[PDB]
DNA sequence: ATAGGAGGTATTGTGCTTATCGGTAGA
RNA sequence: AGGAGAGGUA
DNA sequence: TCTACCGATAAGCACAACTACCTCTCCTAT
């Protein structure tokens, strides 16, 4: 369920941990730590509790699976025709109407200052 | 689909180090961590990183060869999946005549074809070859977001090798 | 040329008798099908410790021990030896015409 | 009369190709219950030792 | 006497020729024997470890005999298991399938 | 090719005889001697039916 | 790669199909000339395997490979059922009729299977009965009616046999098209095993076990092969009628080592999963020596040196401590197994056992050799002086005294 | 429960057994040793001072097993 | 691929699976 | 190297 | 009165007629 914002957190507890005790008897790998560090500098989120919150309110409001918020969420759209033409999924649907999504884009905006 | 699901294992600990009950706790994740080290690989679930939740333990149970005890643990990992249709933005890392490369992370490489992108052709009158045919200008360290397809695995490595496609819209470094 | 009997009723009385242990709750069962054989042991004492140990196992090696020693083969006329006495005795079944 | 299936120790006793061929034609289903079969195939026969099982916790 | 020497041809088991270290045959009443005394790793050790010793490979979806592994009867698995059996249970098996006999194999692990 | 001394084979050679025969098959015999000392091991018998080995 | 380990158990036996002996077969190719092709087994006259890697005949197995047949051919294990079924089911009424009411003059027909009694094949041979023929006889009838083999269609496998109008041979393809119009609920529970039916394929034996590239006294690279193989070959070209392949199949089904014919039948199984041969043994004479306690064992010292145990600190020499399992053929009793602590003496080629403990072992210092078991695994050391050891068994079995 | 309480031959051997091999292996002693260099000397003396933790699964023929210790039973 | 008449003699021994051989019981 | 046939041991 | 299985009398067919063993000689057509 972590995308960009609770993976980044929990990211910096093993690191804070390293520091204490990084003896270790056996036999470590340094590519796993290596595919850390270098895969979530692209995109980080200000804060934990309004972020996840937020995301999660159109699951309830609105009719949205749980394989589109994943690639909606990490693709991060700045407009409308963008998120139809991405996903085959939404061509020829009415279900949703386009202004509330731009809404809701603004209220994405707001959350990145 | 970044979904942390559960994943049973069969780690075993060998007779070197059975002692300290009272912390007990402190060899059977080390042996934990060591178990997903020496594969480090998977065919088709992705990878894990650290066990951030245990679940549970089961019953210790001894096979008599070199002194093994086997620890079945149930615990929830990180894992990613790479499903068809999404856009997974990337670094690049060198230009070449075929197969540009693109860097997502240091955990799979991925080659970009011919017909992937809009026709151009090749500039080689400066050192890195560009593609600013189309007004865009691509260089080592701007990350682009483009949509995945299809991925391959190998037999020993099981190198998670995909295509990338700019088919879709938004091309190019934002 | 008579001493193939005993390695042969050996031989048998061990395959019918090999899968007979004694169980934890007393009773004596057979191997296949957790068969029950016997529901105490018929012992005449002293100590009931025996609970891993094939009796069946233990019985036949005792009557392989019994046909093996009465290898005299004296067969008197109108008479048996007691290595046949003991293989009709152990054979029931095919005497049945 | 028990109804246990034992191919392999019936044919380990007497005519092993009959007692194949037989078993083959029921299609019945060896559990490897008896002692000899367990042996055969690399397992313990569990009367005195593998009756039970040692676990650490 | 004997310590390490040559098989038999067809199967991995000590030759009796006793110039060429050959070794002692373990019989069926030495067996019976062990089993009354009621020990099983010595048993164990004379009929699989120190005797013709061999692995199976058995697939875990399909309980069919495969040949790293891989059976022609369905896609390529990774869910494949190996047993530890004699080189004379995998004989018999050949045997039963030159006759014309299929066994199915059902492991629990 | 050629044939060598099997585990327990050991003497000192005594005679080589090479031979032939009409059809041109050529033979060749090697004779190996040695002294057996009784051993403790060694099994003695008498003239009447007594049967033995060396105890000490 | 890596598989995970696993327990064997739950043996199923069914009888073998076209599709799993298709699916099981390996690079099946169909030349005569390629019995002993490169792809199947080690001792192929190449030294290489295509399947798998070079190897000394120990990481390699036996692959299998099936012929193909270009007609179809009935299970010989399934024939008796066949010919239980064709006697209750008419031939042409197909219920339980020209061939039903006795006033129409047609007689019953019994369907039997000939054993190498009139052209040396294991078939299906209809007969009539001949009380029947004799009552047919008092009343006027000497031969059969023409259109009585009217429910027998053409088959061009037919040869030239001239035996007797009574009896023909039925054709494999004849026996399809008897069975069709039968309900299959009948023919189900007479016939466990449906998918069986069609046998269009014969497996062939590996090289690994079947190419015997024995050293043949000088012609070390003889590979004399097994003798079935000869058959095998014949196999791979055939046309014309399916009886001799039938005929054929069914006598190289029994060169199998499980058939009865001096390594086949209960004798192979004796020597090869009954009896077996294991290492780390040693059998030499025995003599009485009063000096050395009851539970010890002496063992040469020429000998102690050659053995080699294992010992986890990778090998070390027998010394004195060592326990090793001692039996003197045949083993009548449970207490001839005795574990004795190993003693070194001086004397060579020869092993001292006290006077008293030859009554456990029945046996005499006349000649009588004992061979002993040296464990290797820790386990099993510690479990041979608890449970066989001599003061373990002071107590005996058979009496209690 | 429904058990005779008494720790078998064939039990206490298995378990000295498996001690042995795992003490073979370079495995620390829960009990205190003084001029001991044999693993099976080790052993017995753990099953004296019965400190071994090992638990014992006595598998029933009905299918049902019950779970005992080392420490539980007595050894005679 | 061919070749290997014809002879009175001189293994038992237990199970198993036929056939056949009349043989009564019922409508 | 595998087999067949004889004389033999406990 | 004519069907309808139903136990007896020979005729072949198939394994079983022992362990642990140790040597020698002979064998692979034409
Ligand atoms: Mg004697
Ligand atoms: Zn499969
Ligand atoms: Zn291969
Ligand atoms: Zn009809």
């Amino acid at each position: 369920c972590m995308m960009d914002c609770e993976a980044f957190q929990i990211l910096d507890g093993i690191k804070g941990q390293l520091v204490g005790l990084s003896e270790d008897p056996s036999i470590k790998i340094p590519v796993s730590y290596d595919r850390a560090l270098a895969y979530v500098e692209s995109c980080v989120h200000y804060t934990n509790p309004q972020s996840v919150r937020k995301v999660l309110e159109p699951l309830k409001t609105y009719g949205i699976s749980d394989g589109e918020m994943c690639v909606i969420a990490n693709a991060s759209s700045e407009s409308v025709d963008e998120v139809l033409a991405f996903i085959p999924s939404l061509k020829t649907k009415k279900e949703v109407i386009n202004q509330p999504l731009q809404d809701a884009l603004e209220e994405l905006s707001k959350l990145k200052k | 689909m970044f979904i942390k699901v559960k994943l049973p294992w069969d780690v075993t600990i060998p007779a070197e180090d059975m002692d300290t009950g009272l912390m007990l706790q402190r060899a059977i994740v080390i042996r934990l961590l060591e178990a997903f080290s020496k594969e480090k690989a998977t065919k088709d679930l992705g990878y894990l990183i650290t066990p951030t939740i245990l679940e549970n333990i089961g019953e210790g149970k001894i096979k008599e060869q070199t002194g093994e005890i086997q620890f079945p643990v149930v615990f929830n990992g990180i894992c990613f999946k790479m499903f068809k249709g999404e856009i997974v933005h990337g670094v690049v890392h060198k230009v070449h005549k075929t197969g540009v490369f693109l860097k997502s992370g240091p955990y799979e490489i991925i080659y970009l074809s011919h017909m992937k992108m809009p026709g151009y052709e090749f500039i080689p009158g400066e050192n890195p070859f560009f593609m600013n045919q189309y007004m865009s200008r691509i260089q080592i360290g701007a990350r682009v977001r483009f949509v995945v397809l299809d991925t391959e695995w190998r037999e020993a490595e099981k190198d998670f090798m995909a295509l990338a496609s700019i088919d879709g819209d938004n091309l190019g470094p934002f | 040329g008579n001493a193939d009997l005993p390695g042969t009723l050996s031989r048998r009385l061990m395959f019918f008798m090999r899968d007979i242990y004694a169980a934890y709750d007393g009773t004596v069962r057979n191997s296949f099908g957790n068969q029950l054989v016997q529901f105490t042991y018929e012992t005449d004492g002293p100590v009931e410790d025996i609970t891993g140990e094939a009796l069946g196992s233990l019985s036949a090696c005792a009557l392989s021990e019994a046909a093996y020693s009465a290898l005299d083969q004296p067969i008197s006329l109108l008479e048996t030896s007691p290595l046949l006495n003991l293989k009709n005795v152990l054979e029931c079944g095919s005497k049945k015409g | 009369v028990e109804s246990t299936p034992a191919p392999f120790t019936q044919a380990c006793f007497s005519s092993p190709s009959q007692c194949f061929l037989k078993a083959a034609k029921e299609g019945v289903r060896d559990d490897l219950q008896g002692s000899i079969d367990a042996l055969a195939w690399g397992k313990v026969p569990g009367f005195g030792t593998g009756d039970q099982f040692e676990i650490i916790i | 006497f004997r310590n390490t020497g040559p098989v038999h041809p067809l199967t991995r088991q000590p030759v009796a020729d006793r110039k060429r270290f050959g070794g002692i045959k373990f019989g069926e009443m030495e067996r019976d024997c062990l089993i009354a005394h009621g020990a099983s790793a010595n048993l164990h050790e004379r009929l699989f470890t120190l005797s013709d010793s061999s692995q199976m490979h058995i697939c875990r979806k399909c309980k069919t005999y495969a040949n790293g592994p891989y059976c022609r009867v369905c896609v390529s698995s990774d869910h494949v298991v190996r047993v530890y059996v004699p080189y004379g249970a995998k004989l018999l098996c050949q045997e039963l399938f030159s006759m014309g006999i299929t066994l199915n194999f059902d492991t629990k692990l | 090719h050629s044939i060598k001394l099997k585990h327990t084979e050991r003497g000192i050679v005594q005679k080589v005889v090479l031979s032939s025969n009409d059809e041109g098959k050529n033979f060749a015999a090697v004779s190996l001697r040695q002294v057996r000392s009784p051993c403790l091991g060694d099994k003695f018998s008498s003239m009447h039916g007594q049967k033995g080995v060396l105890g000490y | 790669l890596q598989v995970p380990v696993g327990t064997l158990t739950s043996i199923g036996f069914s009888i073998s199909n076209n599709n799993d002996r298709d699916k099981m077969s390996v690079l099946e190719v169909e030349a005569p000339n390629q019995v002993t092709d490169s792809r199947l087994g080690l001792p192929n006259p190449d030294s290489v395997c295509r399947t798998c890697g070079s190897k000394d005949r120990k990481v390699c197995e036996g692959h299998f490979g099936v012929i193909n047949f270009a007609y179809s051919i009935i299970n010989p294990y399934f024939l008796k059922e066949v010919a239980a079924l064709l006697n209750k089911i008419c031939p042409g009424c197909k219920y339980i009729c020209r061939y039903c009411t006795l006033n129409t003059g047609y007689p019953l027909m019994k369907f039997r299977v000939t054993t190498k009694e009139v052209f040396r094949r294991s078939g299906i041979v209809v007969e009539v009965n001949e009380e029947s023929l004799m009552k047919l006889k008092k009343r006027g009838v000497l031969t059969l009616p023409p259109d009585y083999w009217s429910f027998l269609p053409q088959d061009s496998n037919i040869d030239e046999s001239c035996l007797k109008p009574t009896r023909r041979i039925i054709t494999h393809a004849q026996v399809y098209a008897l069975l069709l119009g039968i309900d299959q609920r009948l023919i189900k529970k007479d016939i466990p095993m449906f998918n069986s039916l069609g046998l269009t394929s014969f497996p062939v034996t590996p090289n690994g076990y079947r190419v015997t590239e024995i050293v043949h006294q000088f012609n070390g690279a003889r590979l004399i092969f097994d003798e079935r193989t000869r058959i095998y070959k014949k196999l791979v070209g055939f046309e014309g009628n399916t009886l001799e392949l039938s005929s054929r199949v069914m006598e190289c089904m029994q060169y199998s080592r499980l058939f009865s014919e001096k390594l086949c039948g209960l004798r192979f199984m004796k020597d090869v999963l009954l009896g077996k041969r294991s290492d780390h043994t040693f059998r030499t004479v025995v003599v009485g020596d009063p000096s050395l306690k009851l539970n010890e064992i002496g063992i040469p010292e020429s000998i102690a040196k050659r053995l080699q145990v294992s010992e986890h600190l990778i090998f070390r020499s027998l010394m004195d401590g060592d326990t090793v399992l001692m039996n003197r053929p045949p083993s009548i009793h449970q207490h001839s197994l005795i574990a004795m602590t190993v003693r070194i003496l001086p004397t060579t080629s020869v092993v001292s056992l006290n006077p008293i403990c030859c009554l456990p072992f029945r046996g005499d210092f006349d000649g009588d050799c004992l061979h002993g078991y040296v464990p290797q695994s820790i386990q099993a050391k510690v479990e041979l002086d608890e449970l066989v050891a001599l003061d373990k068994q002071l107590i005996n079995r058979q009496n209690g005294r | 429960r429904k058990t005779s309480k008494f720790m078998t031959k064939y039990e206490r051997a298995r378990i000295l057994g498996t001690r042995a091999l795992q003490i073979s292996m370079n495995a620390p002693v829960m009990v205190e040793l003084e001029g001991e260099t044999d693993p099976l000397e080790i052993a017995m003396k753990e099953l004296r001072q019965r400190k071994i933790p090992f638990t014992i699964r006595r598998y029933l023929p009905d299918g049902s097993f019950e779970e005992w210790g080392v420490d539980e039973l007595i050894v005679e």
